[PDB]
Protein backbone atom coordinates (compact mmCIF):
# COMPACT_ATOMS: atom_id res chain seq x y z
CA UNK A 1 0.00 0.00 0.00
CA UNK A 2 1.00 3.90 -0.87
CA UNK A 3 4.24 4.38 -2.89
CA UNK A 4 7.34 3.50 -0.94
CA UNK A 5 7.21 -0.13 -2.01
CA UNK A 6 10.60 -1.40 -4.02
CA UNK A 7 12.13 -4.59 -3.59
CA UNK A 8 15.81 -4.93 -1.61
CA UNK A 9 18.10 -7.55 -1.72
CA UNK A 10 17.16 -8.52 1.59
CA UNK A 11 13.53 -9.43 0.54
CA UNK A 12 15.52 -12.05 -1.81
CA UNK A 13 16.96 -15.48 -1.33
CA UNK A 14 20.27 -16.75 -1.17
CA UNK A 15 19.37 -18.93 -4.30
CA UNK A 16 18.56 -15.48 -6.00
CA UNK A 17 21.76 -14.02 -5.13
CA UNK A 18 23.99 -16.33 -5.35
CA UNK A 19 28.12 -15.25 -4.78
CA UNK A 20 30.18 -16.44 -7.55
CA UNK A 21 33.64 -18.03 -6.88
CA UNK A 22 36.68 -18.12 -8.26
CA UNK A 23 37.98 -21.70 -8.89
CA UNK A 24 41.55 -20.73 -9.26
CA UNK A 25 43.61 -20.06 -6.14
CA UNK A 26 45.55 -16.14 -4.85
CA UNK A 27 49.09 -17.51 -5.02
CA UNK A 28 52.73 -16.52 -5.35
CA UNK A 29 53.90 -18.12 -8.75
CA UNK A 30 56.03 -20.72 -6.92
CA UNK A 31 60.26 -20.29 -7.43
CA UNK A 32 62.07 -23.24 -8.22
CA UNK A 33 64.22 -24.81 -6.11
CA UNK A 34 68.08 -23.29 -6.89
CA UNK A 35 70.55 -26.22 -6.79
CA UNK A 36 67.45 -28.64 -8.52
CA UNK A 37 68.17 -25.73 -11.43
CA UNK A 38 71.32 -24.75 -11.00
CA UNK A 39 73.23 -27.53 -10.33
CA UNK A 40 74.36 -30.29 -13.15
CA UNK A 41 71.93 -33.68 -12.83
CA UNK A 42 72.26 -37.63 -13.01
CA UNK A 43 70.65 -40.55 -12.63
CA UNK A 44 71.68 -42.36 -10.12
CA UNK A 45 71.09 -46.30 -9.60
CA UNK A 46 72.32 -47.17 -6.08
CA UNK A 47 72.05 -45.73 -2.81
CA UNK A 48 75.95 -45.06 -3.59
CA UNK A 49 77.67 -43.93 -6.75
CA UNK A 50 82.05 -43.15 -7.58
CA UNK A 51 83.09 -41.56 -10.46
CA UNK A 52 87.14 -40.80 -12.03
CA UNK A 53 88.62 -37.50 -11.10
CA UNK A 54 92.25 -36.18 -11.91
CA UNK A 55 94.63 -36.05 -9.53
CA UNK B 1 36.83 -104.51 21.65
CA UNK B 2 36.05 -108.09 20.27
CA UNK B 3 33.22 -110.69 21.50
CA UNK B 4 34.19 -113.64 23.76
CA UNK B 5 32.62 -117.30 23.15
CA UNK B 6 32.49 -119.81 25.84
CA UNK B 7 32.04 -124.02 26.58
CA UNK B 8 28.23 -125.33 27.54
CA UNK B 9 28.42 -127.11 30.61
CA UNK B 10 27.22 -130.24 28.63
CA UNK B 11 23.19 -130.85 27.33
CA UNK B 12 21.11 -128.12 28.96
CA UNK B 13 24.28 -125.55 30.11
CA UNK B 14 23.39 -122.39 30.88
CA UNK B 15 24.63 -119.98 27.44
CA UNK B 16 26.67 -116.81 28.36
CA UNK B 17 26.44 -113.25 26.56
CA UNK B 18 28.99 -110.97 24.70
CA UNK B 19 29.10 -107.38 22.95
CA UNK B 20 32.09 -105.61 21.01
CA UNK B 21 32.64 -101.68 21.45
CA UNK B 22 33.53 -98.77 19.11
CA UNK B 23 35.58 -95.95 19.79
CA UNK B 24 36.36 -92.43 17.74
CA UNK B 25 40.28 -91.39 16.45
CA UNK B 26 40.90 -87.70 15.70
CA UNK B 27 42.98 -85.33 13.27
CA UNK B 28 42.86 -82.42 13.77
CA UNK B 29 44.40 -79.20 11.26
CA UNK B 30 47.45 -76.69 12.95
CA UNK B 31 48.48 -73.44 11.29
CA UNK B 32 52.76 -72.26 11.14
CA UNK B 33 53.16 -69.30 9.24
CA UNK B 34 55.93 -66.53 9.16
CA UNK B 35 56.16 -62.47 8.04
CA UNK B 36 59.57 -61.32 5.92
CA UNK B 37 59.68 -57.09 6.28
CA UNK B 38 61.86 -56.06 3.64
CA UNK B 39 62.43 -51.70 3.18
CA UNK B 40 61.36 -50.30 -0.29
CA UNK B 41 65.44 -48.69 -0.71
CA UNK B 42 66.65 -52.42 -0.30
CA UNK B 43 64.01 -53.75 -3.29
CA UNK B 44 64.77 -50.83 -5.22
CA UNK B 45 68.69 -50.96 -4.99
CA UNK B 46 69.22 -54.72 -5.30
CA UNK B 47 70.46 -55.90 -8.00
CA UNK B 48 68.95 -59.42 -7.35
CA UNK B 49 64.82 -60.35 -7.13
CA UNK B 50 64.93 -60.41 -3.84
CA UNK B 51 61.20 -61.35 -3.39
CA UNK B 52 61.06 -64.48 -5.67
CA UNK B 53 64.86 -65.24 -3.63
CA UNK B 54 63.43 -66.00 -0.17
CA UNK B 55 59.88 -67.47 -1.62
Amino acid sequence: AGFANIQGRADLSDVHLPDQVIKDVLQTAPEASVLLNRARKVRMSSKKTKQPVLA
Amino acid sequence: SLPDAYWVDGDTGLKQTTKNIWSNVFMTAEELAVIVPIPDALIADSDLPLWDEVK
